C-alpha cells in the first residue's frame, strides 16, 4: 500500500 | 438487513492489498449471476477501536450510493464473525498502483503505453462526476487520491475508499483540528490551518490527481518532509507542472490550486468543461447527464 502517503501533523 | 448475504456463500481467493483486501467468489449476489467475482474488505485482528468503528461507518456510508462513476457497495456478511464488506471488485486496482505500472521501465509494466490526453480527459471527468455524485449526496470525501480512485476491467476510473469521508448535509462542512495521520500531500492550505473540510477542499485534491496521472504518480513535493509541506501549502505553495504535461491539464490544475477556497471551481463545472470530449457512453451511466442532477 501507501503508508508513507499519510503523516502525523497537526491542523487547526 | 437489505445488505445481509450468507457466509457460506462467499469465498476468499487471494489477498488484493494490506484490515486485509481480498480477491473473492460471491454467490448469488449480482441479479443474473450465479457467483460473481468481487472485492471484499475486512479489519485486522488487532485493529483499535477507533479503526473497528471507522470501518463499520465506511461500509454503512457506502450503501447510501448509485453511481457508475463510484465504487458499488454489493453485500455485508454482519452475522457471526468476521465483518466482511463486499464490494465491486475493480480489476485494475487503485490508480496509483496502475499509473506507476504505466511508466516506461516499470517491471509490471503490463505492455500498454502510458494515457493519452483523451484517456486522462476521461479519467479526470469520471473521478469529477463520481465526486460531484458524492458532494450532491452531501459528503465531503477528504482523502481524494489516486490511491483511493479504482480502475475498473474496462479501465473507467471509481471513487473508492470512504474512510475519511463525513456527512455535511447540515452545514457544508466538516471540521476537525488537532493531530491526526493525515494524507498531507493531498489537503487543502483552509483545512491544514483552519482544520475544514469542503467539497472545495475535495476540489484542490482532486488538482493533486491530475497532477498524479500527468506524473504517473510521482510523490507530490519530493524532497519535502510532511512538516515542510505543510508550511509550505499553508503559504501559498503549490505543485510545479510535470514534464511534458499538457497545457490543458496545466490550467485545470492552477484553477484547483487557488488559495481562496471559493475560487476553485465546483465538480459539476471540471465535468461540464470536459463533456464534449468523452466517450459516447459517458450521459448514459454519468451523474451529470442523470434525472438526479437537479
Ligand atoms: N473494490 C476493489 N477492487 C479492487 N481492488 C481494490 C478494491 N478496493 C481496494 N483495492 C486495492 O487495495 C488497496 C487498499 O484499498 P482501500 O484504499 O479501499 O483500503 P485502505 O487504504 O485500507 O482504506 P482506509 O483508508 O479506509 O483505511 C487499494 O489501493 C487497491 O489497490
Ligand atoms: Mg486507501
Amino acid at each position: 500500500p501507501y503508508p508513507e502517503d499519510y503523516g502525523d501533523i497537526e491542523i487547526g | 438487513d437489505e445488505w445481509e448475504v450468507s457466509r457460506e456463500k462467499i469465498t476468499l481467493l487471494r489477498e488484493l492489498g494490506q484490515g486485509m483486501v481480498y480477491e473473492g467468489n460471491a454467490r448469488d449476489i449480482i441479479k443474473g449471476e450465479a457467483e460473481t467475482r468481487v472485492a471484499v474488505k475486512t479489519v485486522n485482528e488487532s485493529a483499535s477501536l477507533r479503526e473497528r468503528i471507522e470501518f463499520l461507518n465506511e461500509a454503512s456510508v457506502m450503501k447510501g450510493f448509485t453511481c457508475h462513476h463510484v465504487v458499488r457497495l454489493l453485500g455485508v456478511v454482519s452475522k457471526g464473525q468476521p465483518t466482511l464488506v463486499v464490494m465491486e471488485l475493480m480489476a485494475h486496482g487503485d490508480l496509483k498502483s496502475y499509473l506507476r505500472s504505466l511508466r516506461p521501465e516499470a517491471e509490471n509494466n503490463p505492455g500498454r503505453p502510458p494515457p493519452t490526453l483523451q484517456e486522462m480527459i476521461q479519467m479526470a471527468a469520471e473521478i469529477a462526476d463520481g465526486m460531484a455524485y458524492l458532494n450532491a449526496k452531501k459528503f465531503v470525501h477528504r482523502d481524494l487520491a489516486a490511491r483511493n480512485c479504482m480502475v475498473a476491467h474496462d479501465f473507467t476510473v471509481k471513487i473508492g475508499d470512504f474512510g475519511m469521508t463525513r456527512d455535511i448535509y447540515e452545514t457544508d462542512y466538516y471540521r476537525k483540528g488537532g493531530k491526526g495521520l493525515l494524507p498531507v500531500r493531498w489537503m487543502a492550505p483552509e483545512s491544514l490551518k483552519d482544520g475544514v473540510f469542503t467539497t472545495s477542499s475535495d476540489m484542490w485534491s482532486f488538482g493533486v490527481v491530475l497532477w498524479e496521472i500527468t506524473s504517473l504518480a510521482e510523490q507530490p513535493y519530493q524532497g519535502l518532509s510532511n512538516e515542510q509541506v505543510l508550511k509550505f501549502v499553508m503559504d501559498g505553495g503549490y505543485l510545479d507542472q510535470p514534464d511534458n504535461c499538457p497545457e490543458r491539464v496545466t490550467d485545470l490544475m492552477r484553477m484547483c490550486w487557488q488559495f481562496n477556497p471559493n475560487m476553485r471551481p465546483t465538480f459539476l463545472e471540471i465535468v461540464n468543461l470536459l463533456k464534449d470530449d468523452l466517450h459516447p457512453s459517458f450521459p448514459e451511466v454519468s451523474f451529470f447527464h442523470s434525472e438526479e442532477n437537479k
